[PDB]
Order: C-alpha cells, then structure tokens, then sequence
C-alpha cells in the first residue's frame, strides 16, 4: 500500500530507578476503543502563545481513560515488561502482545555509571536512574507489520532515542524532565485547588496534561511527535532548549510506472514523472542535480516560516537556505544560482556542494520538488493522477477540482479558470505550452500558473524518446558493401524493419546499418548523429540530452526531420 | 559415454542457493534435479559450470521429494511434489511449459514418492492425509490402488524389489506391508519401535528383508516372513537417523542424521541382537545437516561383468552439493566383488544432457528487434562459477569468477568454460583521435586444451569497429600475445593482466 | 450457570456411491445414489461427566474414517472405496426428520428430571442446502406439530446471501430458493472472506491448465452498416444498452 | 515463502526450581547459538495479564513467538500450572503465517490440560500436584521436522487428539474503489474452478466475464444487486484472478504509457500480439469503406505509438484505416491487448461545470454525479444512455468543459 499510514497509538516514558520501574509520562489517555477504531497564568499564556500543542479529542468524556491504565494494562505492569534486562537493552525492543507492537530503543547504563562512551531530588534521581525508554505503541495490520515497524524504528525511534541518550550523557535532561513531571503531578493531584473544582474526569486530565506540558519540555516534544507522526507531518521537537530534531516518515508520492490506482491506491496528485527526486537521494549514498530547477511546493513566506523551526538559532544553514528560498524560480537551472552562495560566503567548488546540500535538504523535507527547467517550449499534458475526484488527498463536501479552481482564481484572477485551462491542454493534441499564451504581455504570469499546476500534480511533461530504425534498403546496401570486401515482384508495402534497441551495444553489421543510415547527409547532421547515436535507446529523454550535451533545439528538429523514415518517436512522461 | 566424465572419482562441491529440500539423480548418471518452492533446477554433472536449467512452478508450501523416472524409454520424466498434487515434468518441452500432467489425488501434502523397480511405469505416493496411492503413468487420472493407516501421517512408501505387488509404508512409529492383491489389509504390521519411523528401505536381493530408521536412534532390520513382531537385528546410535537406505553393492547400509553426529553419512558393513553402530567410512564435511544422499553408477554398455564404479552425491542444508568418490578399500571392506558372470545384464541408459534449452495464418519472417541490447548481462554466471570447487587458482572457471568479481564494469557477453569461449565487452582508452574518450569493444577469447600448462596463450579476436584503427588493433593484439606468451612461462593464469591492460588501468611485466 | 442438561451427541453421515465428480452436479438437485449412516457417540448422559463425554467424542471422530471408507469384501480383504457427500448435497432434512422421532409420541416414557427437547445441528457449511420439494413439505408439516427448536450452528463464516437457504426444483425443473421458518441459524467464530473458493485457496489447479481459453469476442457486423464511421457511431450508441 | 523454524521448545513452571526448558529440539541449540533462557523467561512464563496472548518479541537476531498458558485449579500445586510452546525464527522473515498455528496449538493443549491433564501428568512428578485431595520430545521433533519439510503435520498424540497443522500464506485485502463502470477481466479460467461450495452469486457472475461487460451490465444480465457483484469481484481480486479494466468505446482517449518499450524488450509480447489482434478469417469489417498474412510486428508497434492525449479513437481510426484494413486488425482486440499488457492507458473524460424530459430520479442522480465530478463513464452507466445524450443533457443543464486526464 502506497497510501501513507503511520499506525501509531501513543508513547510512554518508562524510567527504571533503583526503587523499581515506573511510567513518567504517556501522552494519549484515550482507551483502546477510540484508539484502535498564580493558578493558570503561565498555562493560559503558553496556550494563547501556542507553545502548548495538544489534541482535544483524547480528553473527551467518551474517549478518556485513567492515567493509571494504559490499554487495559496498569502502569506498573507496563513499566515492568517495557523495562528489559541488560541483555535486551541498548537494542531494538520489538514486543508484540496482541495486535499491539510495543517498539522502542531502551538506553541502559553500562557497568559503570556512564550513559555513553565518547532541589536535590533532581541530582538524586540522576544518580539513581539506570535506564530510560521511549516506547511507541503501534497497531499495524498483519500484512504490513514488517514495513511500518521497520520505517518507524528507522526514521523516528532510533534518532530520537540516540539524541535523548546524548543529552542525558552530557547534561542530565531526562532526569530533570522526569523529576519536574513527577513534581508537577504531585502539585496538581495534592495541591492547586483549581484542579479539584474542575468537573469531569476528561477535563481534569486535560488540566493535568496542560500543567505538565507547561512545566516540562520533554513532554511537549513527545506530544508533538505523537500528534505529528499520526498526521503524517514533519515533527520539529525542541530538546534541551538548544537542539531541534526533525522527524518524519517518508511519503511515496512520486511514481514512474503509473500504478494501477483501481487496485493499489495512490495518493491523489502524485507526481507521475520519469524525473524523480528519490533517484538523487539514492545516488547521494552521470546526471548532475544542478542541471534541474527546484519548484517550491508552497509559498516562499510559508517555507521561511517552516524553516524557522529547523534551527533554534540562526546558523549558517538557515541563512543560506532562507536566502535561496527567497531568490529561487522554477525556470532557471540551479547552476545559475551559485551567485547567491557567492555573495553570502567568503565545477567542484564548495559553492556547488553547498547548493547541492541545500537542494537535497529542500527536496527531502517536503518543500521543493526538483523538475526540468520549465519553459514555454515544452509539451505539457494532464496527468492521469490529477487531483480531480475525492474530497481530500486520500479519501477513497466539494471535490478537489473545484477547491483547487477556487485557489487558482484567488491566486491568478487575471486569466481563465482551472477547468478552461485544463480543457485547453487535454482536448486537442499535445502541442507546446506557448500555443495557449495569447500575448507576450502574459508570458511570465502563465509560467507561474504552469508551475502551480506542476506543484499540484495536475499537469505533467510529455517527454520524447527517439528510437532508431533500419529498413531493408540499408540492409541491401551494407550487403553490397560487404560484397565489396521473391525475385519476380516488388511489393512496396513490405519493409524488413529492424529496431536497434541499444545503438551503443551493437555488433558490426548493426553499426554498419546505423552509419549507412546517414550516408548522404551534410557534415552538421553527421556530427549531430555521431554525438547523439548512443542516446537513441528509447529510455533517455531528448530534453535531458539537449540540456546535458549543450545542443540547440532547432538542431534536434533538423536531425529528426532529416531522418524522417528511420526515427521512431515515443511520447510519454 | 560415462567414461569421459571429468567429475567422476573427483571430489566436487557445488553451491546451489535457493533452499532446495529434495534431490534426485538421473539413472544414466549425468543429470541431477533439485526441487524448491520456485520449481526445478537441472544440473549436468559432466559440465557443472553451466548454469542450471530452471523449470518454473511457484508454490507457497515446501516441496517434499523429487524422483527421476527409471523407465529407460522415457528419460525425460521427473516427478515432483506440489503440496497435495504430483507433477510429471517433461524436459523435452520448453522451460516455461515443461509440465506434462498432474496427479490430482490426495487431500493434503504428499510426503514421499517411489517407483516400482520391476515395472518402471508404476508409482506410489504416500501423503500426510494417511493415504498411500498407487498410480499408473499410462492412465494418470485416478489411482488404481488406495490404502490408509487411518491414524498417522505417512512418512515413506517403498516398493519390494523382488515381489512386484508388495509395498511398505511408514506411519508414525508403525510400518505396514501392503499387498496389491489384498489391499487395505496389510500382510504384516511390524511394531517394534518407540519413536516415529523416518525411513524405510528394502533389500535389493533379499525377498523379505526390511530396514527402518527411527528418531530414538534405532535402526531395526526385519525378516517379516519369520515373525512380524520383534526384529532380526537392532543397531543403536547416538543420534536420530533421518534417511537409512541399503547399499546397492555388496552387503551394507548407509545412514545419516537429521541432527547430531558430524552431519556425515556413515557406511556400515552387514557381514535379535541389540548392538552399537560401527561404521566403516564417514563422509566428513557438510557443516550443516544433510538433506539427502544419492548413488551415481557407471558401467560398460554390453559387458557381462559387474565392473560398475559408484559415487555418492550429498545435498545438505548448507547449500552444498558434494560428490564423494568411493575408493577400492570401501569396495573391499564391504563384501563387494566384480562378478565373473551376471545372471542378468544391467540396464543401459541414454547419456543425454537435459540442461540446454530445447529448440522450439502464416507469419512473415522478420527481425523485429536486435538480439543485442535485448540481452541480459550474465551476472548469475559469475555467482555460479564462484560456487564450484573442483578437487590460489585451480581451473578456468575459478579464473572467470575472479575476473568477473574483480572488475564489475566488464560486461560478459558469452561465457563457456566447457568450450573455452569467452566473449566480453569493455570500454577502453584506445582512440587515435582523442585518447581521453572510451571505445566500446567486443573482445572474444579462445583458450586451448591445456591453458596454463603449456606456453600456448589465448587467441584474442576483436570485432571490427570504425572507431578502432588497424594500427591500434595490431598493437593491442601484439601486446596481448606478448603478455600471454610471457605469462604462461610461469604456468600462471593470464586473464587478469590481459583484461587489466585492455582496460588501460596499468601495465604489467 | 450450573445446569444439569442431558446430552446426546450423534453423528449423521451421507456417503455418495457414484463416481461422478462434485463439479458436475447441478444446483438444486439431490444426490441420486447415496447411503445414510448414523453413529450415536453418547446416549443420554448428564454433563457432569463432560470430560468423559468429550473423550469419547474425540475417539469417535478419529475412528469414523476407518469404519466407513474401508468396506468389507467377500473375497477376504477390505477396499478403501467411498467418499463423503458435501454439505450442500447432504441429507439435512433426513437429519431433521431423524431427530423428530424421539418426540413423535406425546405419551412417551417420562423424563422425571428434564423437560425440554432442544435439537442442535452442527454443520460445516454456510447455511446453503440442496433439498427435495416433497421432503421439505413433509419436514415443515411435521415440525409445525411438535415441541422442538432446531438451532443449526455453522462452523463457517456467514455468507452474503440470507441464511438458511434451500435450493430446490419444482416438477417443471425450475430452480427455487426458500428460507424455512423452523430453523434458527447461528455462526461460530478489516476484511473477512465470506465466499469460499476451494480450488484457489489451496492452489489445487496448477499453472499451465489455469490459463484463459475464452478471450474478448471479435467485433461483428449488424448487416445494416455501410461505412466504418457508421459502425463506430453504432458501437458508441449501443455501448451501454443491456439486452 | 515460509521461514523454517529454528528451535522449538516446551517450557513449564516448576514450583520449586522455577521456569525452565522442559524439552527442546534441536538438542543444545539455544546454548550453542547464544540464546539464554534467563533474559526472557518472564515473557515465556508471565504474570497472568500476559497469559492467553500471542507474545512475540525479538532476541538478538531471533524472533521468538509464544502463546503462554496458565491454568488455575486447586489440583496443581500453588493453584497454577504454566506452560509455553515456544517457536524461534530468524528475525529477517515474516512470522505472520505461523502465528495462528501457534495460537491454535496453545489453545488445543490448554483445552486438553483442562480436560484430562495430558501435559501435567506427563512430567511424572507429584510435585506439580496438591497431593492432598505420550512423549513431548517426540511430538516436538515431529512438529519441527514436518513443519520444516511439508508445512503440514498430522501428528497423533493420543487415541483421540492429533496435532493437525497446515500453514497458509497471507494475502492482501482487495481494493474498495471498484465501481459500476469497471469491466472485469479473468486471468484464470473460471469455468473449471467452480465447485459445489461457491456462493450462488459468484456462480452467476462467471459466465458474464469476458473483458467487455460492465459491472452494471453483469448485475442486470445475471439479475443481481450491484453490491453483491462488487463484493464477489472483490473476493476474486483477493485471490489474484480478476483485474479491472475500462469500458471500451469509440470515443476514448487512449494514450501510450511509460511501458511501451516492453513491446520491444519482452521477447514473448509481440509474437502473441500478432495472433491476438487478427480476425480468424477475412472479416467484412476489414472491407467497409471509411465513408460511403499476419500483421508485421513493426506495424503493431507503429500503431501503438500513434495514439495521443487528445486524439480520440474515432479520429485515430479514421486517420489510420488502410493500415487496419490491409493487415486485418480488430481494433477492440488491439486496444485490449495494450491495456492488458499495461503499455497504453485511458485518458478519462471529466465533465466539470463552470431533449426528452428525463424523470426526477435521473435528474437527481445527474446532479449528484455532477457535484461529485464523476466521469462520463459513470454518468452513462447510471443513466443507461450514451455519451452524446449525456452531453446534450448536461449542456441543457449548464455550461461545462471536458478534461481528458
């Protein structure tokens, strides 16, 4: 299933003191049925300011459970069986009970008091604690266990637990955070008479969690991680008031083979292009990334606002990245954007490497998909996976076509609406995009509109793949040449056509065919054919050939028109 | 014939990855079939370097047993289990359409398959659903004999070598002896075991001698014409025995464990007496447990003398198929002698190779697409050549495996160790116009009979290219000939420096 | 609940003597040549000996293939011949009307410590049965005249059709589906497969003989079309009509 | 494929010497491979909150599956008897198919222990009992060997009890986005698969599956409700037999896909394409004028790539009609072979808004279909009218445009 679903239910913070294992904080207090199927000065100030992000359906009356019970289990028993021995710690703890995977990376102290190798209750708990565990409860289906659990452990649990171990090793944080959580629970349950006057168990729990999140810092991080991994979003967590950790589970919204959406569902608006971002991340472990242009998936100010959460203080990364986002356009190659690095810092230069790293960072965290440098000379069609039907991206009450048309009219109110725009591009034969533009006074704005379409996955690019063909005349000609070193009728409707699948991987006679194909054309056509014969394998788009080999588009038109009866055109994304 | 085979009498170990739980041997002594969940692999013994022929049949459950057909008129029949059904393959058909007909008896997993040694077209399949069925290959629609034990899943079914209508079955800890004339009421039910019976076997020359193994380390020998209960002999080992079978030559028996022991097959001489196991020879090796053992035979065509030489083929869990030669000392210690006169001449089998793919309105003749480019570069050939160990660098196959592994950017077009033909392609800086650019080549290599033994070098032939001049071709050929002539004086292997030089990485002297 | 019921477990087996395969059976038609066996495992025995009861039951299920599939031959041996009938073709009405024999006489000998005569039928089907018309009429008329409640419990998943379903044929050989009003159907226990395809679940048909034999039908002329434009317009005009 | 079992062992709670491995096959496997029964002994014999559940965890490189069972009765000493049949697999596999077998084995042995104490008395030790008021090793050996070899077992343990295990593969549930405008194909011959146990609806659906009948057409032809036909088609998809496809018209916008090169790189695709697309004889349809001996593989490849995103099938067929007449090519078969091999796809038509008097239900479902941006195929299916009548009705209702996606 390509539809993203991080089957998460909750998190537990289980520490093991010398007085026994205990649970310090579990965020969702809802029951199994909902999950599977100076008093309030700082609290209200942080709630209005937005520092306390916490869902409210988990604290409703029909969707609340006592703090002492986690999924029909008590906190003592969960803290017991989620606290392994020394041999089962410092590794994966994939524990399954019944449709409930308790998954985490427990961190246990070594033989000495060392956590890792290179109020006075707080120091006492720091010197007394020997293990802390961040346990995620998951309910993946039986057919997708080995995928969901593996990606959750690889992308979320491992990095978070390693950062927690590091921050505990340097300056004791889980000790301090657990101590302040327990102290705030004691001050809420036994004092703070505002809590007693609150009617309802769910509202009481909401107030307790609000006070905990207002006093603690790790509780906010765990709450944000649970609330954003469930929402399939990038979770930025503030840790130790000096570090930020960005956690996500990757979303498969890029496709090449046109998956059968009737049988295996696909996210609506998935980018059905033969140019994929993931081929560059996998090569980051030929084609240069600077040749392509970045297309922002959101407005640049929103991208800057989201990028202000990737660093607690403005380092050099969020300066270069912010200045690149503010000064980028999806119509120019990234090679031309070296100067933004050149002015902001004092081939194989470090500017190109910095720009590569920034482009990878932008296209990994769902901000800017890389595309061909869009122009008015390319052919653009409506993708089969266009966001037309469905009330949302993953529906499977207004359809997506009218919502996106409303957004298109709001953003571009001086040009025809989205249905007219899409009908002008799909009803007739696919030609160049410039045939829709009526005047050069509207050329830039329409280009922006085009980018918007490729931002939303409505319109993809029809690329051209050239295959080479050899008829019987060339075969007879090379047979005559080989002689230099039926028979009664001549049916003119029969040609012994042979397709050279790999022109570079060819024998002597097939190369003789291909070279005899041009015997009669001038020097420019011969040079253009000899430099671009190896690219006629039906898999290399000619636009990438034009970009890489630095040749004119009219030169390609001359080469294709001259060899009219031997060149096969294949037009697909 | 059998007597020009280079892998008889020499220890050779294959490496067949894929989790194969069943092995069988051609009675001619050239082909071995291995059964897995994905189908069948057929391997020539005389030329192991060829990749195995793959016949496709995907089943989720594990295959139980595979058996070659001993009918000499039909040497292209292989019977394999597919859970509840049996497949009779045909190697004369295509690789993707090799299924001839399927026996659709039973209701649950087939456990064991045996052929009648006197009527080679009669089959017996015992299954987990307590059913022992007898099939005829002439009318393979229904079984002509059905019997059951009604209590336990069957483990083996075997025919009697002398009486054509007597067959034994093993069910749990009890073995029954069924007769086709009676049916559903056994002649005798031998009950002397404590643990379950794993294997059952018949004496080749004795009329009514039956051997069984068991999980509690008890090999029991019965002569059921005397008394059904008790046993004529009892041998106790220190391990459970998985397969115990009688020797084809002399008087003796070979047993092997499922766990314990040294994962070796023990050979025991046979020349009511509970005793301990006293093997003569143990086939030490095979780090993991042994799946099966088979016997490879070799004798003259029209001779009236018993001069056959025997080899053992062990397939084990460690993905190793080892060939064990049998020395003359084993022929002496076991009571095996070359009979001066034979009562009956031994059967003669066709010595064919069922490994190469067979050749198989009105269409018009044309070449739609060029075969080159459509080809798949043989990277499985190098992996197969890395897993063959005959007897630093030993033979041509290890050399081809080494040059394949050391240079991942050299694409092999044709590899043939048996015919000594090696066509490989590479990109080389051999352009008179621009030395920095690379030229695609299609160098073919021919090796002599004694490749590293004498001073004779390979004969390299390079296909003509317009990018390659005559002067460069002469220089490359002369340099390769010089390297081959100089490097065979030390009787080493000159295929690493030749390909390294043609790639232009360095120079060797 | 501390009940003191009196159990009476009895098997009821139908054997199909004919050699025709089960795939060649017309729906709604009973098996022609069949033999009916009944094996009473335990007579009237109170549930306080329940362990012993269950022990007996287990033995009587593990020795029911030998008692029936083996047949005695006058020559001097046994023959492993015979096949159980499927549930759809089984003798369900014969089970019902065999059960309605202990309660036929109102003035029977009295059970001085038990009152009701509940009847349960444990079937491995899904509430689909093929019955005869006259037997169904007689079964209904008998069950409308005696003090019994028949709780058919099925060990398979609940099917898409309404249960219980009886398929039968009238005197003019037309298929008819009826739901009886004297039987109560219980089922003993994402997406759950509620339809049974036995040959594809256990992969009982191999690769080469599972290939398709009937492809898309070729286009046809209407004997009134003159040009290809007319044929294209006629196919688009009749692309959604149902005959 | 099914993972082989690595080690099977039977654990019991002794009231004096604690939880221990009562039996284990292969012998001395855990100690040789490094597995220690002193780290996870609290999960194998747990407190009675984890009992009667399928505990599956990870120890190093071995995934350990178990179903611990605790029986509460005053007969046993300390009022409890705890055991566990524990299976060990390598971690890098899928332990999904073996989980129901382990659960059912534990449940069956719990039932037998509650019935006649088959497992407690087999220890031959009176320390397990209050004392005031069959071989397990052979069974484990048989389970291990039969599940490694045959994926099945019928092991007898008593006169009426037998360990009866078959391991089935796990299959993905089918799609829910199957609709009334999708025609079903059949990669398997559904005639020979029908036996007596099929659903009555699935019997009737089978004759009307030929690659050109819509689900609404099947429902009306076989006198079936469309919902049960949807469920039956979903069941057939679940077994990987039936794949959906589009309704073939002469007003469709078929276009080449990214897998058109498979018509050259697959050695067995074009050869079947020559025989598939040809009429059996010289058909009359290959002799009608445009207005009033097998095909070459190059011809078929040139005809596949001639389609485009906006060229309807009528325009393409009237632009290439001499080629499809001389070569005797059936256009419907030509399109269906490309759709089955996924080398061409269909560009759907979407009527987005900007005659006889149809009834109120038809206009209601028309408005409901327009509000949901349904395709022309679904509106045509629901109204039982072709494309031209639907377009005229929509133009009477309001202005609209067609998107070819």
């Amino acid at each position: 299933e390509c539809l993203p679903n991080s089957c998460l239910l909750g998190v537990h913070l289980v520490i093991s003191t010398h007085s026994g294992p205990q649970i310090v904080y579990h965020y969702p207090p809802s029951n199994t049925a909902f999950l599977t199927n100076e008093e309030d000065m700082e609290v209200s100030a942080m709630l209005q300011d937005g520092k306390i992000s916490m869902n409210e359906i988990f604290f409703e009356e029909e969707n609340f459970q006592d703090i002492n019970k986690i999924l029909e289990f008590d906190n003592d028993f969960v803290a017991e069986f989620c606290s392994p021995e020394r041999e089962m710690c410092n590794t994966r703890f994939e524990f399954t009970v019944d449709n409930f995977c308790f998954l985490g990376l427990p961190i246990h102290v070594d033989s000495q008091g060392r956590w890792r190798k290179s109020e006075r209750e707080k120091e006492d708990l720091g010197k007394n604690m020997n293990m802390f565990h961040v346990c995620f409860v998951m309910n993946p289906h039986l057919i997708e266990y080995n995928k969901r659990i593996d990606d959750m452990y690889q992308f979320v649990v491992t990095r978070l637990s390693l950062l927690l171990r590091y921050v505990q090793s340097k300056t004791s944080y889980i000790s301090s955070e657990c101590h302040i959580i327990l102290k705030e629970k004691e001050r809420v349950l036994k004092h703070s008479k505002t809590y007693q006057s609150i009617r309802g168990a769910g509202n009481k729990g909401k107030y307790l969690y609000q006070r905990i999140l207002a006093k603690s810092s790790l509780a906010r991080a765990l709450t944000e991680c649970v609330d954003k991994i469930q929402r399939n979003e990038i979770a930025c967590l503030e840790i130790n008031d000096d570090k930020v950790i960005s956690l996500q589970i990757p979303i498969q919204n890029e496709f090449e083979k046109m998956p059968n959406f009737k049988l295996q569902p696909v996210l609506r608006g998935s980018y059905l292009t033969s140019i994929l971002n993931m081929k560059f991340l996998e090569k980051s472990s030929n084609d240069d990334l600077l040749n392509y242009a970045l297309l922002l998936l959101d407005e640049p100010n929103n991208i800057i606002s989201s990028l202000e959460t990737f660093s607690y203080q403005d380092d050099i990364g969020t300066i270069i990245l912010k200045h690149l986002v503010r000064n980028i356009q999806p119509n120019i190659p990234l090679r031309s954007y070296r100067y933004l690095i050149t002015d902001l810092l004092d081939t194989n230069s470090l500017e190109s490497s910095i720009l590569r790293s920034c482009a990878l960072h932008l296209m990994y965290w769902r901000h800017a998909r890389i595309v061909i440098p869009l122009s008015s000379k390319y052919t653009y069609i409506v993708s089969p996976l266009a966001p037309i039907q469905g009330y949302t991206i993953d529906d499977y009450r207004v359809p997506l076509i009218y919502q996106n048309s409303m957004l298109f009219r709001s953003k571009f109110p001086s040009l025809p609406s989205l249905p007219i725009f899409l009908s002008l591009l799909s009803t007739d034969k696919p030609q160049a995009y410039s045939n829709i533009i009526p005047s050069r006074e509207h050329k830039p704005v329409y280009l922006n509109a085009l980018a918007w379409l490729i931002q939303y996955g409505y319109v993809t690019q029809l690329l051209t793949f050239i295959n080479i063909r050899v008829d019987k005349h060339i075969k007879m000609a090379v047979d005559e040449d080989l002689e230099k070193e039926f028979e009664y009728d001549d049916p003119e409707m029969q040609h012994d056509y042979t397709i050279i699948l790999e022109p570079e991987r060819a024998t002597a006679i097939e190369k003789r065919w291909l070279y005899r194909c041009i015997y009669g054309q001038p020097s420019d056509i011969q040079i253009l054919f000899n430099k671009l014969l190896k690219y006629f394998n039906g898999k290399v788009p000619m636009e990438l050939v034009i970009i890489k080999e630095e040749i004119s588009r009219h030169d390609l038109k001359k080469l294709l028109n001259a060899l009219d009866k031997y060149l096969i055109e294949i037009h697909h994304w | 014939g059998p007597y020009n085979s280079p892998t008889f009498g020499k220890s050779l170990s294959l490496k067949v990855d894929g989790g194969f739980n069943a092995v069988s041997i051609n009675p001619s002594g050239r082909d071995i079939v291995l059964a897995s969940r994905q189908g069948l692999y057929i391997i020539d013994l005389d030329d192991p370097f060829t990749p195995p022929r793959w016949l496709h049949h995907i089943t989720p459950w594990q295959v139980a047993d595979v058996q070659w057909s001993p009918h000499p008129a039909k040497p292209y029949w292989i019977v394999s289990t597919s859970n509840q059904k049996a497949i009779i393959w045909n190697l004369a058909k295509s690789s993707s359409n090799a299924i001839e007909f399927v026996l659709h008896g039973h209701s649950r997993a087939i456990t064991d398959i045996n052929f009648n040694p006197q009527h080679p077209d009669v089959l017996a399949t015992c299954s987990v659903d307590t059913y022992v069925h007898a099939w005829d290959m002439r009318s393979p629609h229904r079984p002509f004999y059905s019997t059951s034990s009604w209590r336990s899943a069957a483990s083996q079914v075997k025919w009697n070598y002398k009486d054509p209508n007597v067959l034994a079955s093993s069910h749990g800890n009890d073995i029954f002896v069924w007769d086709l004339r009676k049916g559903s009421t056994p002649l005798c039910s031998l009950k002397g075991h404590v643990s379950s019976v794993n294997s059952i076997d018949f004496n080749r020359f004795k009329y009514s001698e039956i051997m069984s193994s068991s999980n509690d380390g008890t090999v029991k020998f019965w002569d059921y014409s005397k008394s059904t209960t008790e046993s004529k002999r009892t041998v106790t080992t220190n391990f459970p025995i998985w397969r115990g079978r009688y020797l084809p030559f002399g008087e003796g028996y070979c047993i092997m464990p499922m766990v314990g022991g040294n994962n070796a097959v023990y050979l025991i001489n046979l020349c009511n007496k509970k005793t301990k196991l006293q093997p003569i020879y143990a086939f030490k090796g095979h780090s993991d447990r042994v799946i099966d053992f088979l016997w490879r035979s070799r004798h003259t065509c029209d001779g009236d003398y018993d001069d056959r030489e025997f080899q053992l083929v062990t397939w084990s869990k460690d993905c190793d198929l080892k060939l064990w030669p049998i020395s003359d000392s084993i022929y002496g210690k076991v009571n095996f002698d070359r009979g001066k006169r034979l009562e009956e001449k031994l059967p003669d089998y066709d010595y064919c190779s069922y490994n190469k793919e067979p050749e198989n309105f009105r269409r018009l003749r044309e070449n739609f697409v060029t075969t080159s480019g459509l080809k798949k570069n043989k990277t499985n050939h190098i992996t197969w050549l890395s897993g063959i160990r005959m007897n630093k660098i030993q033979n041509l196959g290890e050399e081809v495996s080494a040059i394949g592994h050391k240079f991942p950017k050299v694409v092999f077009e044709k590899i043939s160790v048996s015919t000594r033909e090696l066509c490989l392609t590479l990109n080389g800086p051999w352009s008179e116009e621009n030395p920095d650019d690379y030229i695609f080549l299609r160098i073919s290599i021919n090796f002599p009979l004694n490749y590293p033994n004498k001073g004779d070098p390979p004969k390299f032939t390079i296909e003509e290219n317009s990018n390659l001049t005559m002067s460069k071709r002469q220089e490359i050929l002369s340099n390769l000939a010089t390297i081959g002539q100089k490097y065979t004086d030390s009787n080493l292997y000159c295929l690493e420096p030749c390909i390294r030089f043609v790639l232009g990485e360095k120079v060797s002297l | 609940v501390d009940t003191h019921h009196t159990i009476t477990i009895a098997f009821a087996i139908s054997m199909d003597l004919s050699d025709t395969s089960f795939k060649d059976l017309t729906p709604g038609e009973s098996l022609k040549n069949s033999q009916d066996y009944f094996r009473i495992v335990v007579d009237q025995v109170s549930i306080i000996h329940w362990v012993d009861i269950m022990e007996t039951l287990r033995e009587e299920f593990m020795e029911i293939r030998k008692d029936l599939l083996n047949k005695q031959t006058d020559k001097g041996y046994s023959v492993a011949n015979g096949r159980f009938s499927p549930v759809i073709k089984s003798n369900f009405l014969e089970l019902v009307n065999f059960a309605t024999t202990i309660l036929t006489d109102p003035f029977k000998q009295l059970d001085l410590r038990h009152t009701t005569t509940h009847v349960m039928i444990i079937s491995p089907g899904s509430g689909l049965f093929d019955v005869d018309y006259s037997l169904l009429r007689l079964t209904g008329k008998k069950l409308l005249s005696l003090e019994m409640t028949m709780d058919l419990i099925c060990l398979s998943k609940a099917p898409l059709h309404i249960v219980p379903l009886f398929r039968y044929r009238d005197f003019e050989n037309k298929l008819h589906h009826c739901v009886p009003l004297w039987l109560s159907v219980f089922f003993w226990n994402e997406w759950t497969p509620r339809c049974k395809i036995y040959d594809l679940q256990m992969m009982g048909i191999t690769e080469n003989e599972l290939i398709r034999e009937v492809d898309v039908e070729y286009l046809q002329l209407n004997k009134k079309v003159k040009s290809l434009s007319e044929f294209m317009n006629d196919y688009d005009k009749n692309a959604f009509e149902v005959k | 494929g099914f993972v082989p079992i690595h080690t099977i062992f039977y654990s019991v709670f002794h009231p004096t010497e604690g939880s221990k491995i009562k039996y284990e096959f292969p012998p001395n496997n855990l100690k040789n491979h490094g597995i220690n029964f002193n780290t996870f002994k609290n999960y194998i014999i747990p407190k009675p909150i984890l009992c009667h559940k399928l505990i599956t965890f990870k120890y190093g490189t071995y995934r350990i599956v178990c179903y611990p069972v605790t029986i509460n009765s005053p007969i046993y000493a300390r009022n409890f008897f705890s055991f566990n049949f524990v299976f060990v697999f390598p971690y890098d596999c899928e332990t999904s198919p073996y989980e129901p077998a382990i659960t059912r084995l534990g449940k069956m042995f719990k039932v037998l222990e509650e019935q006649n104490q088959l497992l407690s008395k087999s220890e031959r030790d009176p320390v397990f009992f209050d004392l005031k008021v069959f071989s397990i090793q052979d069974l484990l050996m048989r389970i291990f060997q039969d599940l490694n070899n045959y994926s099945e077992c019928l092991i007898p343990i008593d006169e009426g009890n037998a360990v009866d295990i078959k391991i089935f593969p796990l299959l993905r549930p089918p799609t829910t986005c199957v609709s009334l405008e999708d025609v079903p194909l059949s990669s398997v011959n559904l005639k020979k698969i029908i036996d007596v146990n099929w659903d009555p609806t699935m019997m009737s659906i089978v004759p009307y599956i030929d690659g050109l009948n819509s689900i609404a057409k099947i429902s009306k032809l076989s006198n079936s409700d469309p919902g049960l036909v949807i469920e039956c088609i979903r069941h057939l998809i679940y077994y990987k037999c039936v794949t959906l496809s589009d309704i073939f018209q002469f007003s469709n916008i078929y276009a080449p896909s990214s897998l058109i090169r498979n018509f050259l790189t697959d050695p067995l695709m074009a050869s079947d394409c020559q025989s598939y697309v040809t009429f059996p004889e010289v058909s009359k349809i290959s002799n009608l004028p445009l207005n009033k001996f097998l095909p070459t593989r190059s011809c078929l490849f040139d005809l596949y790539r001639s389609l485009s995103q906006g060229q309807t099938l009528k325009t393409w067929y009237e632009s290439k009609y001499m080629i499809l007449k001389e070569n005797n090519i059936d256009i419907r078969r030509f399109i269906t072979f490309g759709l089955e091999k996924r080398i061409i796809y269909r560009c759907y038509s979407f009527p987005v808004m900007i005659m006889p008097k149809l009834s109120d239900e038809e206009e209601g479902i028309l408005e409901e279909s327009i509000r949901n941006a349904e395709t022309f195929d679904k509106i045509c299916v629901l109204l039982s009218k072709p494309k031209l009548e639907v377009e005229s009705y929509l133009n009477e209702l309001g202005e609209f445009k067609v998107i070819n996606s």
